[PDB]
């Protein structure tokens, strides 16, 4: 996740550490839960070179292809569930980033709804760097904002 | 002046394995894997032949 | 004395089914945990914003999980927030002076 800003000193794409690493760790946990080892050892139940029994080989093939259809349905459902969940936990901290900005500039504000900002005044890059510090304050000329 | 909102937190909670983390400090828990048995054959409602 | 091949087949089948269900049980609970924390965090939004769409013309905002105001009123206000029964319209004409 990132930023981009426009003021009288310049422009340029910023970035932010807090919710970025939160996002990368949730998927890394989602990785390391799933990117992991099946601890159970599966033996060799049917032959490859000579003459397994006709009925129980059909039973094993009925069982394996069921289990193959069990896991591949599970694998297709899991990944599609995790994809939808990953895009859920990718879109989620848009809300967790974008509204924690909007509950700080709030009495300056009207709103356009692009993913962006508006203001009553013009201040330097000391403001916009502090947005990434979660450390913005407003209270010093609200008495002039009603004139705006 | 103001109010706040919030929730409830026990001071010593349980750690659960979520989908994208390990050991998350959660308020309460249950246990889907029952380990404690009753070490006898609970057989009321049946005619039972030892 | 179960038969050697079909006992290996059953153990291949059971440990598959054991790996089927334990993967399912680990995935289910972790899905349900993530869902429970999803449906625990959800009605923060469903509680906190249905408060903010009632005090809204008084408001600026700090973003802690909390409130702000233009005036000071007694506990008849804050008990009615839990009644979902708050009203504002009686001195908006004074709030522009604030
Ligand atoms: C079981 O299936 C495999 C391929 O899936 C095949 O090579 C084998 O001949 C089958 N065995 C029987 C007994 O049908
Ligand atoms: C932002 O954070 C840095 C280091 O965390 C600090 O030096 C700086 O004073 C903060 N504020 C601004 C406005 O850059
Ligand atoms: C948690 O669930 C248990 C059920 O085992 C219940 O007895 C308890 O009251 C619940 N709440 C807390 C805070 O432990
Ligand atoms: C099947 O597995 C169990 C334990 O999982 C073991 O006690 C038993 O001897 C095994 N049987 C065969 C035929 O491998
Ligand atoms: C809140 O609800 C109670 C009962 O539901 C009612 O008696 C009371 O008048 C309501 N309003 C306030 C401000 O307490």
């Amino acid at each position: 996740y990132g930023f981009r800003h426009q003021n009288a000193q310049g422009e340029g794409t910023a970035a932010d550490y807090k919710s970025t690493q939160s996002a990368i760790d949730q998927i890394t946990g989602k990785l390391n839960r799933l990117i992991a080892k099946t601890n159970q050892q599966f033996k060799l139940i049917d032959n490859e070179f000579n003459e397994v029994e006709k009925q129980i080989g059909n039973v094993i093939n009925w069982t394996r292809d069921s289990i193959t259809e069990v896991w591949s349905y599970n694998a297709e459902l899991l990944v599609a569930m995790e994809n939808q969940h990953t895009i859920d936990l990718a879109d989620s901290e848009m809300d967790k980033l974008y509204e924690r900005v909007k509950r700080q500039l709030r009495e300056n504000a009207e709103e356009d709804g692009t993913g962006c900002f508006e203001i009553f005044h013009k201040c330097d890059d000391d403001c916009m760097a502090s947005i990434r510090n979660n450390t913005y304050d407003h209270r010093k000329y609200r008495e002039e904002a009603m004139q705006n | 002046d103001k109010i706040c909102l919030g929730h409830h937190a026990v001071s010593n909670g349980t750690k659960v394995n979520t989908l994208t983390e390990r050991g998350v400090e959660v308020v309460n828990a249950t246990e889907t894997v029952e380990r404690t048995n009753t070490p006898r054959i609970c057989s009321k409602g049946k005619r039972t032949v030892d």
